[PDB]
């Protein structure tokens, strides 16, 4: 019954997810894995369905990790969906500062793909700016991809001076 | 609109 | 054509 739940959560079918989650005894099916190790929380957050991820958090799910260290917030920032992002941030605050296998945060992906409102949403909250495995901040990762709107809305922000402070004096690519 | 179609579509005899 | 699909589509067990 894991594959019907994965298909129903991956496409926002809310009534099928309510019918499958009627028996609330066993939660091993709720946080089960995939071939790529993604929970139904990850599938609902990847495509940006806010009511499904709200229902799964109300029934009780765990912020597990992908095989590549991703989280639900990493997928919601990779996609640029502000609603699911806002729901995940309104539930818990201990999920924001989180590293993948490469040291990126959600703000790194949200600045890399050029989603301005996602960067402003993670930046209105405390984002905990940190470097990469290659010592690249999110601002440099936005500048190397020529994303005009996100660096403009970082300039309009109030954290800009702090965003100016951090870089590496030794790397040739990051200056 | 296409994502809305998949969200509201009825699936019988193609499940699992 | 896609708006016509949504207009004529049959929805059972996904309402409300």
């Amino acid at each position: 019954k894991k594959s019907p739940l994965h298909f129903a959560a991956s496409y926002g079918r809310i009534n099928t997810c309510q019918r499958l989650l009627q028996d609330i005894s066993d939660t091993r099916l709720l946080n089960e894995g995939d071939l790529h190790g993604m929970t139904p929380l990850h599938l609902a957050a990847k495509n940006g369905h806010d009511k499904v991820v709200q229902l799964l958090l109300k029934k009780g799910a765990l912020f597990l990790s992908d095989h590549n260290g991703w989280t639900a917030l990493h997928h919601a920032s990779m996609g640029g969906y502000t609603q699911t992002m806002k729901v995940i941030l309104d539930t818990n605050l201990k999920c924001t500062d989180r590293l993948d296998e490469d040291g990126n945060t959600a703000l790194h992906f949200a600045a890399r793909e050029g989603h301005a409102k996602a960067v402003a949403l993670l930046l209105s909250h405390n984002a905990d700016i940190v470097l990469n495995k290659q010592q690249a901040s999110f601002l440099h990762l936005a500048l190397h991809n020529k994303r005009k709107e996100v660096v403009l809305t970082i300039i309009r922000s109030k954290r800009w001076d702090e965003c100016l402070k951090i870089f590496s004096h030794n790397s040739p690519g990051n200056k | 609109l296409i994502k809305l179609i998949i969200q509201k579509m009825e699936i019988i005899s193609e499940t699992e």
